[PDB]
RNA sequence: CUCGA
DNA sequence: TATAATGGGAGCTGTCACGGATGC
DNA sequence: GCATCCGTGAGTCGAGG
C-alpha cells in the first residue's frame, strides 16, 4: 500500500521530452521539461531550507 | 449582346454597401477622423477613459490620443510581410497631489493594425478578416425554471467579461435566492445592504400573493446596512478577514464598479424597456454618499413576482429571438482586446509608481506599452475570430465579410450547441439567411447577414419595411428590429399593387412571423424585396424557387469556392445583382467622375476629368491571393473613350464588363453517357480545353533561408557540390533560378549550401574516399527545390540581404530569397465542376469532339450531365435556366430572371418559339427538309405523348423544342438518340478543388520525433493515417499479417521498416516484423507514472523488449 | 479554427 | 548589506448522462 | 432510501494556415 506514495519520482527518457532544434534554428520543447523544472526546484529548495533549520510555516 | 430582364417589382431602395458591417464599425472604434476634444465616449477613446485615471507620482491622468499615418503603404505590407497599421500615441499627464506638480507628455504607445477600403487587415503581410460574433445581448431576462413548472428564472446579464450572470429564483422553501459566481444566498441580505427596509419592501412588494412573506428575515432587518454587508462579505469571501473597507470594495467591484460592471447601452436600454425603469449608468447599483443605491435589483424581483404570480403584460423571454441576440462586430472586439491590454499596462503603471524615484517620474518612464502591444497582435493574429482571408474570388471576400459567428471567445463552445441556437428562428426574416450555412457540424452556428440588413448602433440586426398608410405604399422606408417588427402586420412584397395602392382585397402578411391573410386596411409595413430574405450569395442562384433548400445551400457555398478564370463569363441567366457584387467587392476599376481617357496600358489607365486633371490608375497585374488564385485587372476602355461618373475602367478578377463572371456558360445535354456521368460524374468535350475554358491561372510562393550557426553560414549560391551544368541550367549568378525559366519537380529554384554537422567519416567512407582519392567538401547540398507534382513558370524573385538598405532580418537570418511560380491550369479529369444549383460533380471523362451527342446542324455540346442527380436532389432551378440558356443560345441574348420575379414559363415557352424559328427557319431556307432520323425521333415522341399525333414534322419538332428538347445524334453512330434531350445553356463553375492540389503519394519519408511514425500531411511527404476503424476493418476481414505490417513494418518499427525497405530493394521478401516503437514509448511512460509494465512469457518470466539496452 | 467527403 | 516598509487578485459560462461519494 | 456535485465522454479522414 504504502508503494502509492512517490519517495523517487521516475524521470522520462529525454528522447520522449525532446530539446529540438527546429528549421530555423530555434529551439522546441515538450511541458514536462517545465513540470521537471518545476519539481528539481521545489525539491532543492527544500533541501535547502530543511538544511538551514527553517521555521514551520 | 441584348439583356432581356425579366418581374414587376420594383426595388424601392438599392442595396446598402455590402462591407459596411466591417468599415463602419472600425471606424466607429478608431474615431480617427474627428479631432479628439470632439470624440465620443465610445471605441478605443472609451478605453481610456475606463482605464484612466490610474492612481496610487500620485496620478496618471489621460487627456487624448492620436493615430499617425501608416509608415508602410498596404502593397508594400504585402510584399515585406508586415502589419499595415497607424502609431498610437497617448497624451497623459503625471500629478502629485501634495507638490500638485504636473508633468505632460505624449507617448509612444505601438501600432494599430489599419482596415483597408474593402474592410479586411493585412497582419504579417496575409489578408486577414475579423468575422463578427452573434452572442446573447446584455439585459435582464425571465425563464420558465425546467424544474417547477409554475416557477420562473431572473437572470441579469452583462457584456462579455464585464460582471458575472446573476440568478434570482424562488426556493421550493419560499425564500427568494440569488446566483453569483456560483453562491446562493438569500436576496435579502442584499436588498438590506442597499438600504431597504421592511417598510419599503412590504409596500413594493405586497401586492403579490405572498411571494413577498419568502422576503421577510427579521434577522437581517434588525441589523444596520454595515453589518448586513459583512455578513455578505463572509457569505462570499470564505476565510478573508471580513474587514470593512474590504466588503465595501469587494461588493462595489461586483455590483457597482462601472471599471468592471458593465451592462452595454444594449443591456441598459433592454434592461429599462423589460422592467419599465430608467438608468443612470449601466451598472445594478451606485456607490452615493458613502452607501448604496438600488438600480435594478428591486424593479427585477417585482418583475419576478408579478410574472410568477400571473399579473398581466408579464412574460418569459424567447432568447433566440433577434430582439435577444446582437452582433458584436470587429470595431467592438478588437476594442475589447484593447481595453484588456490597457488595463494590464494600468498593472505595470501603478507597479511603476511603488517603485523608482518618487520626484522624477515622467509618463515616458511609468508607461511600459509592451502588454498593450501583445494584446493588440494576439488579437489580430491568434484570435479565433481572427481569419485567413478567403479570396479565392471578390465574392469570396465579400461574403467571409459578412459571416456572422455563434462561436469564438465569450461564445457557444460546439456540442453544448442543440438544435435552439442552430435553429432558423422566426426573427431570421430579413435578418439572417435561412439559407447560407456549413453542412455538418457548423450548421446553423455559422450564418451570413441578409443581402438589405444592417446592424444597428446597439448592435442588433435590422431589415427595412415599406410604410403603408390607407391601403397606399409609401416610398418611406423604416429600419426595424425584431422586437419592434413584432408590432405589425407586415405584407409580402409580392401584393399586387396599381401605382402605389394595394390592388387585392386579399394580401398575405405576417404578424409575428405567423403567415396571416388581411385586408388592405389592416396592412402597417410591406417588404422590400424577396432579396432581403436572403444572403449575398443565395441571391445569385436564379430560379430559386424552384430549387430545395438543401441543394441551395450548396450552390451559394459553392459560388465562394469558384476559380476565376482567363476567359470568365457572365451567367446567361442573371439575378440581377451580378454588378453590385463586383462594385462593392473593389473587385473592378471605375471612373471617379466624368471625363475622356488619356492613356489605355496593360499596366495602367489615366483619365482626364472635368477638372482637367490627370488621374492614372495603375493596374494590378497577376498578383497573387490568400489561395494563390490570380488577381489581375485588365482595361476595358480605349484611348479617347469618353468615360461618366461610375462607368467601367477596369475588370477584376471573375468579372466580364462589370458583371460577376465566377465561371463558363456552357452548352449541355442531360442524358445518361456510358456510365461516364454515373453518380454525379460529369463528361465535358475537349473542345472546352481546346478554346481554354475553364482554364486558370495560379501563383505559388516557395521561400527559402539562408542563417549563420555555430559550423559556418548557411549561403544562396550556384557552386553546389556534386552537381552538373544540367542541374544548374536556369540559375543565375547568385544561385537563383531565372525569370521565365520553366520548373518541374526535382528542379532547384534557389541553390544553398551549409556546413555539414561534424562528420565522424564510418571506415567505408574512409575506405571509398581513398579509392576515389578525393577529399569530401566541407559544405553540403540543402537547396530549395521544386516538391512533387508542383511546378510551372518563374515570375518573379525577391531577395532580401542583411547589411542592405531597409533590411533587418529575424537574428541570425543572413538572407531570405522568395520565388514566384505561375502555373496554367487547363481543366483535368478529377477537377470538380459545379452550377449554383447545388448540382456538383468531377469530370470523369474527356471526350474527343466526334464522340459527342451534337445537334443536327452539327453542333456538339460541351457538358453532358446525368437526369439521375434532379429527382431526389429537387433542384429544377437548374432545369428552367438550361431550358431559357437555350433561347438564349438561338437569340444571342441573355436575362435577369430576379428571385420570386424571375420568369415564368409561358414566357419561356414564347422565347423558345422565336428561337425555334431561328434554329429551323435557317435549315428550311439552306434547302434542307426534315431528317429520317429526325422523323424516328418523331415516331417515338409520339408514342412518348411528347407531340400531337397528325401535325407536320416541323409542328412537332417545334413542340418538342417548347419542352426544351432537341433530336440529338450519336456522335460514334450517327444514329439519334432515341428520346428528344433536354439540351441547353447553362452556367457551370469550377471549383477550387482541383486534383492537381490533392494527389500525393509516399513510399517512405520522414518520420515524427516521439513517436517514429511517419509524418502528416503532403507538405511534409506524409503517410496516410491508417485509423482505427480502418484497422477493423482488416480485423473483419481477418487480415492479419496486412494489419500487423500496418502496424509495424509500415509505421513505427524502426528495424523492421529498415529490413522491409532492403529486402524489397534486394528482391527478398520482406521479414518478420519486431516491436513497434510507440509501444516502448507507452511502457517508458508508463513507467514515468511509477507503474511497472511488464512483458512476460508464458512461464511469467519477464522478456526485455528494450534487448538489454536500459537494465544497468 | 475554416474547408472537403 | 541598515530610513521604513508586514495577508493576492483573478473571476462571461447557452450540454449531458453516469458512477460516487454523500448528505440531505 | 432519495436529490446533490463532480468527472467524463461526445464520427472519420483529408485540406488550409
Amino acid at each position: 500500500p504504502e508503494w502509492m506514495i512517490l519517495e523517487a519520482v521516475p524521470v522520462l527518457p529525454p528522447d520522449l521530452r525532446p530539446m529540438v532544434q527546429v528549421d530555423g534554428g530555434r529551439f522546441a520543447t515538450s511541458d514536462l521539461n517545465d513540470l521537471y523544472r518545476r519539481l528539481i526546484n521545489r525539491n532543492n529548495r527544500l533541501k535547502k531550507l530543511l538544511a538551514q533549520g527553517a521555521p514551520e510555516i | 449582346m441584348e439583356i432581356k430582364r425579366f418581374g414587376r417589382i420594383r426595388e424601392v431602395i438599392p442595396l446598402p454597401p455590402l462591407t459596411e458591417i466591417q468599415v463602419e464599425s472600425y471606424r466607429r472604434a478608431l474615431q480617427a477622423d474627428v479631432p479628439p476634444e470632439k470624440r465620443e465616449n465610445v471605441g478605443i477613446q472609451a478605453a481610456f477613459r475606463e482605464t484612466f485615471p490610474i492612481e496610487e507620482g500620485l496620478v496618471l491622468d489621460f487627456l487624448e490620443y492620436r493615430l499617425g499615418e501608416p509608415p508602410f503603404p498596404q502593397d508594400e505590407c504585402r510584399e515585406k510581410d508586415l502589419t499595415y497599421q497607424a502609431p498610437l500615441y497617448a497624451r497623459l499627464q503625471l500629478i502629485h497631489k501634495d507638490t500638485g506638480l504636473i508633468k505632460e507628455d505624449e507617448v509612444f504607445l505601438g501600432h494599430i493594425p489599419l482596415m483597408t477600403e474593402d474592410g479586411s487587415f493585412i497582419i504579417n503581410g496575409a489578408d486577414r478578416v475579423i468575422v463578427s460574433q452573434i452572442h446573447r445581448s446584455p439585459g435582464v431576462y425571465f425563464t420558465p425554471d425546467p424544474a417547477r413548472p409554475g416557477r420562473y428564472i431572473a437572470s441579469i446579464i452583462p457584456l462579455p467579461k464585464r460582471g458575472p450572470w446573476i440568478d434570482l429564483e424562488v426556493e421550493p422553501n419560499g425564500v427568494v435566492s440569488m446566483k453569483v459566481n456560483k453562491r446562493k444566498f438569500p436576496l435579502v441580505l442584499l436588498l438590506r445592504v442597499l438600504g431597504y427596509d421592511q417598510e419599503t419592501l412590504a409596500r413594493e412588494l405586497g401586492a403579490y400573493g405572498e411571494l413577498v412573506q419568502g422576503l421577510m428575515d427579521e434577522s437581517v432587518f434588525a441589523m444596520r446596512p454595515e453589518e448586513a454587508l459583512i455578513r455578505l462579505f463572509t457569505l462570499l469571501r470564505p476565510g478573508d478577514p471580513p474587514k470593512r473597507d474590504k466588503a465595501v470594495a469587494y461588493v462595489y467591484g461586483l455590483i457597482a464598479d462601472p471599471r468592471r460592471y458593465d451592462l452595454g447601452e444594449a443591456g441598459r436600454y433592454k434592461a429599462e424597456e423589460k422592467l419599465g425603469i430608467r438608468l443612470s449608468g449601466r451598472t445594478l447599483a451606485r456607490f452615493e454618499d458613502g452607501e448604496f443605491k438600488d438600480e435594478v435589483f428591486l424593479p427585477t424581483l417585482r418583475y419576478l413576482f408579478a410574472l410568477t404570480a400571473g399579473v398581466p403584460g408579464h412574460e418569459v423571454d424567447d432568447i433566440d429571438h433577434l430582439g435577444n441576440r446582437r452582433i458584436r462586430t470587429v470595431g467592438e472586439l478588437m476594442t475589447d482586446q484593447f481595453r484588456v491590454g490597457l488595463a494590464r499596462l494600468a498593472r505595470g503603471v501603478r507597479e511603476r509608481m511603488l517603485m523608482g524615484s518618487e520626484d522624477s517620474l515622467t509618463p515616458a518612464k511609468l508607461v511600459n506599452s509592451r502588454p498593450l502591444e501583445a494584446a493588440i497582435r494576439e488579437f489580430f493574429s491568434r484570435s479565433q475570430l481572427s481569419q485567413f482571408k478567403d479570396e479565392t474570388n471578390p465574392l469570396s471576400s465579400l461574403r467571409h465579410k459578412r459571416r456572422i459567428s455563434a462561436l469564438g471567445p465569450g461564445g457557444l463552445t460546439r456540442e453544448r450547441a442543440g438544435f435552439d441556437v442552430r435553429d432558423v428562428h422566426r426573427t431570421h426574416y430579413g435578418r439572417i439567411c435561412p439559407v447560407e450555412t456549413p453542412e455538418g457540424a457548423n450548421i446553423g452556428l455559422i450564418t451570413s447577414l441578409a443581402a438589405y440588413a444592417r446592424v444597428d448602433e446597439l448592435g442588433f440586426i435590422r431589415t427595412p419595411y415599406r410604410r403603408v398608410v390607407g391601403g397606399v405604399v409609401t416610398d418611406e422606408v423604416v429600419y426595424m428590429t425584431a422586437t419592434e417588427e413584432d408590432r405589425y402586420t407586415i405584407a409580402q412584397a409580392n401584393t399586387p399593387l396599381e401605382g402605389n395602392r394595394i390592388a387585392a382585397e386579399r394580401v398575405v402578411a405576417r404578424r409575428k412571423g405567423e403567415p396571416v391573410i388581411v385586408s388592405p386596411e389592416e396592412v402597417e409595413f410591406m417588404d422590400v424585396s424577396p432579396k432581403q430574405v436572403f444572403s449575398v450569395n443565395t441571391n445569385l442562384i436564379p430560379f430559386l424557387e424552384h430549387d430545395d433548400a438543401n441543394r441551395a445551400l450548396m450552390g451559394s457555398n459553392m459560388q465562394t469556392q469558384a476559380v476565376p478564370l482567363i476567359r470568365a463569363q457572365a451567367p446567361v441567366v442573371m439575378t440581377g445583382l451580378e454588378e453590385r457584387v463586383v462594385r462593392d467587392s473593389l473587385a473592378a476599376l471605375y471612373a471617379e467622375e466624368d471625363g475622356e481617357v488619356a492613356k489605355v496600358d496593360g499596366n495602367r489607365i489615366v483619365v482626364r476629368y472635368e477638372d482637367g486633371r490627370l488621374v492614372e490608375y495603375p493596374l494590378r497585374r497577376f498578383y497573387r491571393s490568400n489561395q494563390g488564385t490570380a488577381l489581375d485587372q485588365r482595361p476595358r476602355v480605349v484611348v479617347g473613350q469618353r468615360v461618366r461618373k461610375g462607368d467601367l475602367l477596369a475588370d477584376g478578377p471573375a468579372s466580364e464588363n462589370g458583371f460577376l463572371a465566377l465561371g463558363q456558360n456552357v452548352l449541355v445535354a442531360i442524358m445518361p453517357f456510358d456510365g461516364y456521368n454515373f453518380e454525379d460524374a460529369i463528361v465535358i468535350s475537349e473542345e472546352l480545353l481546346k478554346r481554354d475554358f475553364y482554364t486558370s491561372i495560379h501563383i505559388e510562393r516557395y521561400e527559402i533561408e539562408a542563417r549563420d550557426t555555430k559550423l559556418g553560414p548557411e549561403r544562396i549560391t550556384r557552386d553546389i557540390p556534386h552537381l552538373s551544368e544540367a542541374a544548374l541550367r536556369d540559375l543565375d549568378e547568385e544561385g537563383v533560378v531565372r525569370i521565365g525559366a520553366e520548373v518541374k519537380p526535382g528542379d532547384i529554384l534557389v541553390g544553398r549550401t551549409s556546413f555539414k554537422g561534424e562528420s565522424e567519416p564510418t571506415p567505408e567512407e574512409r575506405l571509398l574516399r581513398s579509392i576515389f582519392g578525393e577529399k569530401a567538401r566541407d559544405v553540403k547540398d540543402t537547396s530549395l527545390r521544386v516538391p512533387p507534382g508542383e511546378g510551372g513558370i518563374v515570375v518573379r524573385t525577391v531577395r532580401l540581404r542583411r547589411g542592405d538598405p531597409g533590411v533587418e532580418l529575424k537574428p541570425g537570418v543572413r538572407e531570405v530569397v522568395r520565388v514566384y511560380v505561375a502555373q496554367k491550369r487547363k481543366l483535368q479529369v478529377g477537377d470538380k465542376l459545379a452550377n449554383r444549383h447545388g448540382n456538383k460533380g468531377v469530370v470523369a471523362k474527356i471526350l474527343p469532339v466526334e464522340d459527342m451527342p451534337h445537334l443536327p446542324d452539327g453542333t456538339p455540346v460541351d457538358v453532358i450531365l446525368n437526369p439521375l442527380g434532379v429527382p431526389s436532389r429537387m433542384n429544377l432551378g437548374q432545369i428552367l435556366e438550361t431550358h431559357l440558356g437555350l433561347a438564349g443560345y438561338f437569340l444571342g441574348q441573355r436575362y435577369i430572371s430576379p428571385i420570386f420575379d424571375g420568369a415564368k414559363e409561358p414566357e419561356i415557352k414564347e422565347l423558345l418559339a422565336q428561337a425555334f424559328e431561328v434554329y429551323f427557319g435557317k435549315r428550311k431556307g439552306e434547302g434542307f427538309g426534315v431528317d429520317k432520323r429526325e422523323v424516328e425521333v418523331l415516331r417515338r415522341a409520339e408514342k412518348l405523348g411528347l407531340v400531337t399525333p397528325g401535325k407536320t414534322p416541323e409542328e412537332q419538332l417545334k413542340e418538342l423544342f417548347l419542352q426544351g428538347k432537341v433530336v440529338l445524334y450519336d456522335g460514334r453512330t450517327g444514329e439519334p438518340i432515341e428520346g428528344p434531350i433536354v439540351v441547353g445553356q447553362m452556367f457551370i463553375m469550377k471549383l477550387y478543388h482541383m486534383v492537381e492540389d490533392k494527389m500525393h503519394a509516399r513510399s517512405t519519408g520522414p518520420y515524427s520525433l516521439i513517436t517514429q511514425q511517419p509524418l502528416g500531411g503532403k507538405a511534409q511527404f506524409g503517410g496516410q493515417r491508417f485509423g482505427e476503424m480502418e484497422v477493423w476493418a482488416l480485423e473483419a476481414y481477418g487480415a492479419a499479417h496486412t494489419l500487423q505490417e500496418m502496424l509495424t513494418l509500415k509505421s513505427d518499427d524502426i528495424e523492421g521498416r529498415n529490413a522491409a525497405y532492403e529486402a524489397i530493394i534486394k528482391g527478398e521478401d520482406v521479414p518478420e516484423p519486431s516491436v513497434p516503437e510507440s509501444f516502448r514509448v507507452l511502457v517508458k511512460e508508463l513507467q514515468a507514472l511509477a507503474l511497472d509494465v511488464q512483458t512476460l512469457d508464458e512461464k511469467d518470466n519477464p522478456v526485455d523488449i528494450f534487448e538489454g539496452l536500459a537494465s544497468k
